[PDB]
Formats: structure tokens, C-alpha cells, sequence
């Protein structure tokens, strides 16, 4: 029982350390896709503004 | 099984070594103490072999029966050593009554 | 392969200890039976002693008796005629119920 | 079984049990089995199957 | 020791599930970032087509 308890504690500690390391590691693709999402939202807003402004100008002309 | 078994049990190893050294000293210096019964005891194989080897110094000791879980080859060696030192069975002198 | 490795790693110690104790007990029983004068030639003596099971013992004994009861009577027939086998016996043997192969 | 065979041998030695000399099994004498020398046996004497 | 092992196994399994699902939810950060990029690009293309249709129709009616 002493051996089993020590081995299980060591395994738990090692697995926790590895999980923490991997969690710390993984932040890259999230950041890149965050940048992509921000750029696409900016493009969406720009094109909505273009729609509004051009429609208003043409309506005034007509 | 245990990465730190020796680190944890160094104290037990030291105590066993001290006990075995004392046993060896007593067996060697026991001119009169020649009968020992260490049976039914959890004497490690290494400790039992050390005790058997120390026995060779003192041939006065005529008997030692040790734990049964000692290696069987060492048990046979101990039996041979004890047979080499068994005291002679003094023939009881029958007094012829008259 | 994975399951065999896991079984070897896990279930080995308990069965090993129990059956080694059983073998030692059989050795002690044999030594007591023979008054410690001779030991088993090989570990297979325990298996030879415990080969037979009760129901299988009875079945095999019945089969062996049925097979062997004929042999004893075969020592007497020595000079009887060597008549050729009859055609009817061969026909019956060939055309009897086509049992389950 | 290997460990128990060791144990049995060691117990036999311990109890001074003189191991009854096992009669050397009758040597597998190479009886006069006339290996049928089919044609070409001499020509293929010692030739590997791959060869 | 059976109770200790059962409790430690339950704790280890729960923590392993939590860590695995949290790493999966980091990959889900990535995946939902891709999903948001797709949604915003679809909206961008819809707004571009709206701009084009609106401008063409307004120029024609002018």
C-alpha cells in the first residue's frame, strides 16, 4: 500500500504538471484567429457604412 | 516499484545492519553462548547469510536454528556448519549397582 | 497484446503466490506420505496425482471398462477358422445410418 | 513451476535424499531405417530449398 | 487503502476530464474563432453584394 500510494501520488503530480504546461503553451492559434475575427468585423462594419452612405447619396441625387 | 525505496528505508537498513553486526559479534565472542534459536522470525536473506558467515569464526556455538524463509542453500550450509560443531553425545555411564 | 501485457502486470502476483503455496503444500504432503525419505522426481507428480475429476473420472472409467472387457477374452481364441468376412457385414457397415460425421 | 522445481531440488538436497540414478533413457539408436533413395537424392544431397 | 485509491481515482478522473475539456475548449476558442471568421466573411460578402446591387440600381435610376 505504501508503494501504491507513493506511485499514485507521483503519477497525479506528473499529470497535473503536464496539463498545466500544455495549457500554458496553447494560446497561439487562438490569438491569430482573434486577429482574423477582428479584421473581418472591421471589414463588415466598413461595408455596412459604404452601403448606407452610397445609398443615401444616390437617393439624394434621384 | 519504488523510486525512493532506499531513500525511505535507509533507517531500517541501518538498524538491520547494526542488529546483524551485534549478532555476529556475540556469536563470535560467545565461548559459552553456543545455542541460538532465531526461528519464526523475519530475518532477511542477506542478514541470515551474514549471520551464517559470522558463525564460521566461532566453532564453539553448537546450535543455531534460524528463520525458515532464509535461502534454502544457506539453510543447508547452516545445517552443515551446525553438524560440524554438534557436541558429542556423552554416553551416560550406567552405574553398575552393587 | 495490450490486454495480455496488462494481465501479466496486474493479475500475476496473486495467482503466483497462491499456486506456489499450493505446490509447496503438495510437496509437504508427499514428504509426509513417504516419511521424508524421497521427494517428487519432478513437479509433474502433483499434476499426475490430481489428473482426474469426479464426473470425468466416472465417465473415463466406464469408457475404459467397456473398451477393455473385450481384450481379456481375446487371449483364448487361437486356432479358430479364418473365414472371410461376409458380404452382408460389409454392406451393413457401408449402408448403416450415416451418423453425424 | 520453475521456482517450485528449484524448491523441490533444494529440498531433496536438504533432506540428504540420494537422487535415485535415473536410468539413462534408451539411446535413440539410428535404427536401419532404409531412407528411400529416390532418383536425384544424391544430386540434391545438401541442397537448400531456396537453391 | 481501497477507499483511498477509489477517492484518488475519482479525483484524478474528474481533474483529467476537466483538463481535457478545458484544452478542448481552448481548441474551441480556436474553432469558434474560425466560426466567427466564417460568419463575418459571409456578412462581408453579403454587404459587398448589397453595395454592388445598390450602386448599380441607383446609377441606372439616376
Amino acid at each position: 500500500f505504501k508503494n501504491e500510494k507513493d506511485r499514485l501520488f507521483s503519477i497525479t503530480s506528473d499529470m497535473t504538471r503536464q496539463y498545466k504546461q500544455m495549457q500554458d503553451e496553447l494560446l497561439n492559434q487562438v490569438n491569430d484567429l482573434n486577429k482574423t475575427v477582428i479584421e473581418k468585423d472591421e471589414e463588415i462594419k466598413k461595408k455596412d457604412q459604404q452601403i448606407q452612405d452610397m445609398t443615401k447619396d444616390y437617393e439624394y441625387k434621384l | 516499484a519504488n523510486p525512493n525505496f532506499f531513500e525511505t528505508n535507509k533507517d531500517a537498513i541501518e538498524h538491520n545492519k547494526q542488529i546483524i553486526e551485534n549478532i555476529c559479534e556475540v556469536l563470535k565472542a560467545a565461548d559459552t553462548l553456543l545455542y541460538y534459536d532465531f526461528r519464526f522470525n523475519n530475518i532477511s536473506k542477506t542478514d541470515a547469510k551474514a549471520i551464517i558467515d559470522c558463525l564460521e569464526a566461532n566453532k564453539n556455538i553448537y546450535y543455531m536454528e534460524l528463520s525458515e524463509h532464509i535461502p534454502k542453500d544457506l539453510i543447508e550450509r547452516k545445517k552443515g556448519l551446525m553438524k560440524k560443531r554438534k557436541p558429542k553425545k556423552k554416553k551416560k555411564k550406567k552405574a553398575k549397582k552393587k | 497484446e495490450n490486454l495480455k501485457r496488462l494481465v501479466k502486470g496486474n493479475e500475476g502476483p496473486d495467482i503466483l503466490d497462491k499456486m506456489r503455496a499450493e505446490r509447496r503444500e503438495w510437496i509437504m504432503r508427499e514428504l509426509e506420505k513417504n516419511e521424508f525419505k524421497e521427494a517428487p522426481q519432478d513437479p509433474s507428480e502433483f499434476y499426475n496425482q490430481q489428473v482426474m475429476d469426479p464426473e470425468q473420472q466416472a465417465a473415463e472409467a466406464a469408457k475404459a471398462a467397456e473398451e477393455a472387457k473385450k481384450k481379456g477374452a481375446a487371449k483364448k481364441d487361437d486356432k479358430k477358422k479364418k473365414g472371410k468376412p461376409s458380404e452382408l457385414d460389409e454392406f451393413l457397415e457401408n449402408n448403416k445410418p450415416t451418423g453425424p460425421s | 513451476d520453475e521456482m517450485i522445481a528449484e524448491e523441490l531440488d533444494i529440498v531433496r538436497l536438504r533432506y540428504d535424499i540420494k537422487k535415485k540414478k535415473q536410468k539413462k533413457p534408451p539411446r535413440p539408436r539410428n535404427k536401419g531405417k532404409n531412407k528411400k533413395k529416390f532418383p536425384g537424392d544424391s544430386s540434391n544431397k545438401g541442397r537448400d530449398p531456396k537453391d
